[PDB]
């Protein structure tokens, strides 16, 4: 699949689409602003931002 | 006294149901159109009185849509169908969000407003007597809103949170 579904704080959480060799920053950093945070003070829960995107399909993960 | 009411937002692809729900959460309009697949927002204000706890769930459409619709209609307990008034087919397609809503909850009173979005655009393709027409014979108001100017943005949630604390 190329869905990948991620949660967020507030019990609040989206769904972003992935692309062959994405950065995990780069591949979701519209819906982090769309729901109102900042990669800055965002924190994943845990992995890196240069995390490649179409390798963590199937899975999710947390933001806070 | 904290009551929780959990919304979901329907319709065609390119009608609103972002930017309403962006315009509510964040009082910003965005311009650009981006396709959404799905995202929770939860906002807590205060309905006549009570202070409420509001999920919101912005749906998308589609393929997307088709496969897994079935599983959130059974989750949410008010349903947002949001329609745009310079398309019509997102207008004919009123219908069959209704009657999946209907087979879903296995219900023929199933709280739900309809809403009319963009109506600050000049040239309607949908006038207002058509869909006041359909929302009669659904049982369910009929808000007229604009993401762009907010405008009954608010009274067209809180009109289904109503509905679902009056049902
Ligand atoms: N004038 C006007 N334009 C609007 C209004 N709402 C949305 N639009 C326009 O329509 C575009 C599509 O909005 P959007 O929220 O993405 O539609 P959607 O129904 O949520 N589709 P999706 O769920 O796939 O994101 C917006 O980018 C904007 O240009 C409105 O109230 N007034
Ligand atoms: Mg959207």
């Amino acid at each position: 699949s190329n869905t990948i579904r991620v949660l967020l704080p507030n019990h609040e959480r989206t769904v972003v689409k992935v692309r062959n060799g994405m950065s995990l920053h780069d591949s979701l950093m519209k819906a982090l602003k769309r729901h109102g945070l900042q990669p800055e003070s965002s924190a994943v829960f845990r992995l890196d931002w240069n995390t490649d995107a179409a390798s963590l399909i199937g899975e999710e993960l947390q933001v806070d | 006294p904290m009551t929780e009411y959990k919304l979901v937002v329907v319709g065609a692809v390119g009608v609103g149901k972002s930017a309403l729900t962006i315009q509510l959460i964040q009082n910003h309009f965005v311009d650009e159109y981006d396709p959404t697949i799905e995202d929770s927002y939860r906002k807590q204000v205060v309905i006549d009185g009570e202070t409420c706890l509001l999920d919101i769930l912005d749906t998308a459409g589609q393929e997307e849509y088709s496969a897994m619709r079935d599983q959130y209609m059974r989750t949410g307990e008010g349903f947002l169908c949001v329609f745009a008034i310079n398309n019509t087919k997102s207008f004919e397609d009123i219908h069959q969000y209704r009657e999946q809503i209907k087979r879903v909850k296995d219900s023929d009173d199933v709280p739900m407003v309809l809403v009319g979005n963009k109506c600050d655009l000049a040239a309607r393709t949908v006038e207002s007597r058509q869909a006041q027409d359909l929302a009669r014979s659904y049982g369910i108001p009929y808000i007229e809103t604009s993401a762009k100017t907010r405008q009954g943005v608010e009274d067209a949630f809180y009109t289904l949170v109503r509905e679902i604390r009056q049902h």
